[PDB]
Order: structure tokens, then C-alpha cells, then sequence
């Protein structure tokens, strides 16, 4: 690959420079580059591989609402809305398959801690969310599928290994409540997964430490925003 | 309106 | 080029759909289809080409400035920041090289009313500022010489065929006196064109329409606001 | 601190 003839820890650096200078799509090819050197990631570098591919799939998805939305208007008209409707899909589903090939050819292992599994598993139902988010079809079935049971894997081990209030144990409750709702059309699994998840965190919502309390408890709040937005 | 997901 | 087969007026629906979705890089890209089309461009169209670059160009300059500047703090190590400044430095260079280019080989014409072709001559003198801000050597003289002397060129244009208070010839001659104070080293030029250029605009404002008072006025506090920097 | 130019 591009960055093969680069020291990882020229490639990290870089990706914190590209941060600094919110170049995002600089800042994900130099994460890709540092992964494809074959070892595990540190909490810090997955989190800065995580910023860099949100940020550049991010703006993708806005664009792609923009213009989606400007297309449903004008079906009441030449093909030139749908046509860059296609060409911006299309670029989300490039990022989206390059996350999840990481994820599938790097990532994911058996080993590791708890966190990392759950973090690169949540990552993978992430990501087939946004595939699923612009998909059709027999397409968008498979895919639903595909990230209903990275979820699920996630859940189980995050359930076992992590306690209640974790933000990344939380996070992916959350995520996952998301996809209940808005993608696979199970209203009432993701009322039940969001209500549980906020219960549960409640016991233990006085002992935070000063890392995860603004993080824990910004997604305890989000459970409760989607909770009204969806009740 | 859109649901809110994990940011960061 | 890639834009080759689709219609012009769908490039430069294009152009408004990227900008919708501030995609500015696909917004670039529609308007080169377009002018490479050969016919020139209405008021509209020159204003899409200029955001559309400006957007792309700005978000570079602003990057190599933020690498420029820790470079800078690590001199006073490791190759990391240098090698990533000179890659974002050789971007900014392509895209003004295109520019150039465009305005070179399509738009910049003996013909045409006033505003155009000073419009073409000050967005060249801009793109060879923005490449003198990063060069150096003979190279940064080359480049200081084409940008006065394209400047040069529309301030006599806009001298012979606009009012005082025109924005464009307004907006000239606030670039062409940033060019003088952090290009040219001329410094007294610099004060000396914005305070001209202030006080000829100052003595026509009581004769205007409320809307030409604001336009007008909004250019004024700049040249203002620079004058209070540089004295 | 640097200095203005159009928009």
C-alpha cells in the first residue's frame, strides 16, 4: 500500500498532525497505513482511527441526507440530483467497505481485552449501519443481517466483561438501540434495549471517575433524548 | 428527527 | 477531462448541488467541466468558480499554516511535520496551478465587459499569491513579478471603467494592498493603496443607493481594519 | 495577526 515504505510510528504521528490540521481523510490513510503493519492497536490509536473514518464518513452521510432529501422533493425534474445522489453513495460505500475490510483483515481477533473486541465488533454494526442506511433490496437484508449479529456478538461480550456504566458498553447499546429503530424496523427492541441500558446504569451513576462521567453521561442523556424522540 | 449515536 | 461527456447545464447544476451539500471539491471539479466547455461565464457562474476554489485553496492554506507553525515551534525533532507540510504544500500548489490554468487557456480574454475581465485578473493575481506565500527563492521572485503584474493589469482596467465605491474594484485593491504589505515586502504601498483607495470610496458614499452604501462599506472596514494592523 | 482580504 501507499504508506508501506513508512515507520508506524511515523504514520501515528502524522495521523495527529492531520487531526490537528482536520484533514481527515489524511489522518484515516495514515491510521489504515499504521494497521496494515500488522499489530494491535493501542486505545489511543483506536480512537484515532475511529475519529479519522467518522469524520470522512460523517460528511459523506450529511451530503448524501442533502441531497437525498432535494431528490424526494422533485419526484411531484432532469436526472442530475439522483445522478450525484449515486456518485456520493457510492464514495460512502467505498469508506464503509475499507473500514470494514480493516476490521475483518486486521482487527477483529479472538484475543485481546474485552474493550477491544467490543470496540472493533461495535465499529463493524456501525459501519454496516451506514452501508445499510443507503442500501436496497435483497442488498440491504444481507446487510442488516451483517450488522445485527456484530451487535449481538458485542452485546454478549460486553455484558459479561464490562460493568453497566462503561462508556464503549453503553456506546454500543446505544448504537445498537439506533439500528433497532431507524434500520430494522423493530421499534419495540430498541424502546425496551434503550430503557433497560439507562435502568441499569443508574445504580452505579454517583461513582464515574473523571474520565468516563462527561462520556457516561452524555450517553445515559442520549439514551433519554431517543427514548422521548421515539415514545 | 434523526436518533442521536455515540459521538467521537 | 472526466467531465467531458456530461451537458454544460448539468455541470453547473452539479456545481449548485455540491455547494448545497459543501462538497467543494465536486463543486470545483462541475465548474472546470463547465468552463472547459469553451463559452464564457455569466456573473453567476464566475461567482460558483471563485467559492468553489476559494473554499478548496482556504482549507489548504489553513492547513499548511497550522504545519508551518508547529514546524516552526520544533526549530527553535524528526522529519514527520516537514514531510507533512511539504505534502499539503504540493496539494495547494496543484490546485492553483489549475487555476492558473483555467483562467490561462479559458477565461482571461481582450474582450468582455469591465468586471469580467477584472474579475479574471485579480482571482490571478490571488492563486499566484497564495503560491508566493509557500515559495521560495527564484522561484517565490517569479511568482511575486506575475502576481503585480496581473494586479497591476486590472487596477488599470478598473482606474479607467469603474467608480471608486465598485465592490470588485474595491475588493482589488484590498487584495493587491495585502499583496504589497505581506508579499512584497512594500509596506508603504500597501498603506498608501488602502488609505487611496478608503478616502476616493469615502467621498462617493452620500451619493449612493442604501444597498452599494452597505456593499461597499462592508469592503471599506476591511481596508480599515488593515490599516489599523499595519500603523 | 494577518490581514484581511475579499471575503
Amino acid at each position: 500500500g501507499a504508506m508501506g515504505s513508512m515507520e508506524r510510528a511515523s504514520l501515528i504521528q502524522k495521523a495527529k498532525l492531520a487531526e490537528q490540521a482536520e484533514r481527515y481523510e489524511d489522518m484515516a490513510a495514515f491510521m489504515k497505513g499504521a494497521v496494515e503493519k500488522g499489530e494491535e492497536l493501542s486505545c489511543e490509536e483506536r480512537n484515532l482511527l475511529s475519529v479519522a473514518y467518522k469524520n470522512v464518513v460523517g460528511g459523506q452521510r450529511a451530503a448524501w441526507r442533502v441531497l437525498s432529501s432535494i431528490e424526494q422533493k422533485s419526484n411531484e425534474k432532469g436526472p442530475e440530483v439522483r445522478e450525484y445522489r449515486e456518485k456520493v453513495e457510492t464514495e460512502l460505500q467505498g469508506v464503509c467497505d475499507t473500514v470494514l475490510g480493516l476490521l475483518d483483515s486486521h482487527l477483529i481477533k479472538e484475543a485481546g481485552d474485552a474493550e477491544s473486541r467490543v470496540f472493533y465488533l461495535k465499529m463493524k454494526g456501525d459501519y454496516y449501519r451506514y452501508l445499510a442506511e443507503v442500501a436496497t433490496g435483497d442488498d440491504k437484508k444481507r446487510i442488516i443481517d451483517s450488522a445485527r449479529s456484530a451487535y449481538q456478538e458485542a452485546m454478549d461480550i460486553s455484558k459479561k466483561e464490562m460493568p453497566p456504566t462503561n462508556p464503549i458498553r453503553l456506546g454500543l447499546a446505544l448504537n445498537f438501540s439506533v439500528f433497532h429503530y431507524e434500520i430494522a424496523n423493530s421499534p419495540e427492541e430498541a424502546i425496551s434495549l434503550a430503557k433497560t441500558t439507562f435502568d441499569e446504569a443508574m445504580a452505579d451513576l454517583h461513582t464515574l471517575s473523571e474520565d468516563s462521567y462527561k462520556d457516561s453521561t452524555l450517553i445515559m442523556q442520549l439514551l433519554r433524548d431517543n427514548l422521548t424522540l421515539w415514545t | 428527527r434523526r436518533a442521536a449515536s455515540m459521538d467521537n
